[PDB]
């Protein structure tokens, strides 16, 4: 399980610091381009989350789809391929991954560029290309090949002679089907397995809650509430009280944006790793030890999840 | 060799047309110029800000006022200009970590793509990697990743094995394929059909074990050498 | 010319039933571009050309020719 993006927040710093006040907004201009460079940083993080998502999933230029009949020689992808019965055509494993991961103050959430239904069309295209054509859809034109003969090439790729597959094909298919079956039991029984994606939801929600709660702080002003100062005081002293709130709310935003830039760099490094696992594990077969799971790698399947990708190595 | 050489020469020729006709191509290096120029322009513009002082200009405060009040007005400019520099250096440390992650990737593509040949899919460009050439650029490196892309498919009927004298034969390297009447063994990444022989194939067990094995003769090259 | 995206209300862009590669990204699967009589159009982005691989239990495609690609990174 790898996180690939995080929620595209943007914060209207003039309304966070000076919420609908011209008296305060004219003081916030005296601090110059701090408010415009906070917006520039949060916009750069938010645009990067669409790039992080595009680099992982959009590795396939054509939307491949599976045949109607599933003559895969005993292998059973039904739990990883799309389910047409659903209100959005996620796979049976992607439905677990989406179930197991769970405002006025100028703070906003922008939608991702690719909807969860576009991410599921990309994981379906990556997966239908993988099953019907091997690595060939990553290296060039998708070339069809029978799935028992693709797995027999994956066996030569680990240095096991291909007759070891054709002579054990029912056993290998039953082991594959049963091992894919155990994934749903693991994800259903152990909701802490998705903890790496839930940690990305939790850290972003906790950083926004800390940013909101810092509006309740006085910072040394006679009130935490900007309309108290503006209803009780007058311009010689109201500006002295508001500069304490502007300084504290500006330092509250700079602390949030700094920690979101460092957190975005962590999610970008995780999305670069997920984009590399997509190319080398899904679009290929990897000789790199423990890169595509423990054991001699045969193949991997991408499944989408909230803010992330999941590889079944 | 002349086809491959002419395709390589033509594909290197297209790079100059691509870079000449596409202002967004160098956009990854030009954005590194733009972000660091914009960071300094923002740092310099913040010297015009009052930060709540009576002037943005330190020599106005020092020429108009005297120490009891001048040092109060100056400390608003020190507080704001120091926060303006702490912001810039924090942005440059985070931006330097992004450039370092890109320089570590460029150093890894130098070792694995240029000094080697890479088996890593889509690491050294799309296609099966042949080799890469480094070219320098302002603030960066450019790799011309040469790759083999397969180009003209034909569909063939195929089999996991051939059954001969009850023995099941599998290809040593390559695939069994048929043109519709005859069975050949070909290498996988380029169609080159060879006669199926005891040199191109290895035996394991018999026809009973393999699902979709096809009955065909396998030529034994020793037979005419003994019969001649 | 007034269109509800799930990113917000989009005004002055012509909603189009066709889908294209994403030119200007609006959000929630919507993009816009400037096209022909010219207007800003707004559309659901296309993810790629749809393809079915001609799979069956005994068919393989083998490439009879190649191209030496050179991709600039």
């Amino acid at each position: 399980i790898l996180p690939v993006s995080m929620t595209k927040t943007s914060v209207d710093c003039t309304m966070y610091i000076c919420g609908d006040s011209t008296e305060c907004s004219n003081l916030l201009l005296q601090y110059g381009s701090f408010c415009t460079q906070l917006n520039r940083a949060l916009t750069g993080i938010a645009v990067e989350q669409d790039k992080n998502t595009q680099e992982v999933f959009a590795q396939v230029k054509q939307i491949y789809k599976t045949p109607p009949i599933k003559d895969f020689g005993g292998f059973n992808f039904s739990q990883i391929l799309p389910d047409p019965s659903k209100p959005s055509k996620r796979s049976p494993i992607e439905d677990l991954l989406f179930n197991k991961v769970t405002k006025f103050n100028g703070l906003t959430v922008l939608p991702p560029l690719l909807t969860d239904e576009m991410i599921a069309q990309y994981t379906s295209a990556l997966l239908a290309g993988t099953i019907t054509s091997g690595w060939t859809f990553g290296a060039g034109p998708a070339l069809q090949i029978p799935f028992p003969m693709q797995m027999a090439y994956r066996f030569n790729g680990i240095g096991v002679t291909q007759n070891v597959l054709y002579e054990n094909q029912k056993l290998i298919a039953n082991q594959f089907n049963s091992a894919i079956g155990k994934i749903q039991d693991s994800l259903s029984s152990t909701p802490s397995a998705l903890g790496k994606l839930q940690d990305v939801v939790n850290q972003n929600a906790q950083a926004l809650n800390t940013l909101v709660k810092q509006l309740s702080s006085n910072f040394g002003a006679i009130s935490s509430v900007l309309n108290d100062i503006l209803s009780r005081l007058c311009p010689p002293e109201a500006e002295v009280q508001i500069d304490r709130l502007i300084t504290g709310r500006l330092q509250s935003l700079q602390t949030y944006v700094t920690q979101q830039l460092i957190r975005a760099a962590e999610i970008r490094a995780s999305a670069n790793l997920a984009a590399t696992k997509m190319s080398e594990c899904v679009l290929g077969q990897s000789k790199r030890v423990d890169f595509c799971g423990k054991g001699y790698h045969l193949m991997s399947f991408p499944q989408s999840a909230p803010h992330g990708v999941v590889f079944l190595h | 060799q002349k086809l491959i050489a002419n395709q390589f020469n033509s594909a290197i020729g297209k790079i100059q047309d691509s870079l000449s006709s596409t202002p967004s191509a160098l956009g990854k290096l030009q954005d590194v110029v733009n972000q660091n120029a914009q960071a300094l322009n923002t740092l310099v513009k913040q010297l015009s800000s009052n930060f709540g002082a009576i002037s943005s200009v330190l020599n106005d405060i020092l020429s108009r006022l005297c120490p009891p009040e001048a040092e109060v007005q100056i400390d608003r400019l020190i507080t704001g200009r120091l926060q303006s520099l702490q912001t810039y250096v924090t942005q440059q440390l985070i931006r330097a970590a992004e450039i370092r992650a890109s320089a570590n990737l460029a150093a890894t593509k130098m070792s694995e793509c240029v000094l080697g040949q890479s088996k890593r899919v889509d690491f050294c460009g799309k296609g099966y990697h042949l080799m890469s050439f480094p070219q320098s650029a302002p603030h960066g490196v450019v790799f011309l990743h040469v790759t083999y892309v397969p180009a003209q498919e034909k569909n063939f009927t195929t089999a996991p094995a051939i059954c001969h004298d009850g023995k099941a034969h599998f290809p040593r390297e390559g695939v069994f394929v048929s043109n519709g009447t005859h069975w050949f063994v070909t290498q996988r990444n380029f169609y080159e059909p060879q006669i199926i022989t005891t040199d191109n194939t290895f035996v394991s067990g018999n026809c009973d074990v393999v699902i979709g094995i096809v009955n065909n003769t396998v030529y034994d090259p020793l037979q005419p050498e003994l019969d001649s | 010319n007034v269109f509800q995206t799930r990113a917000g209300c989009l005004i002055g862009a012509e909603h189009v039933n066709n889908s294209y590669e994403c030119d200007i990204p609006i959000g929630a699967g919507i993009c816009a571009s400037y096209q022909t009589s010219q207007s800003i159009i707004a559309y659901t982005m296309s993810l790629g050309a749809e393809n079915s691989v001609a799979y069956s239990n005994n068919s393989i495609a083998i490439p009879t020719n190649f191209t030496i690609s050179v991709t600039t990174e």
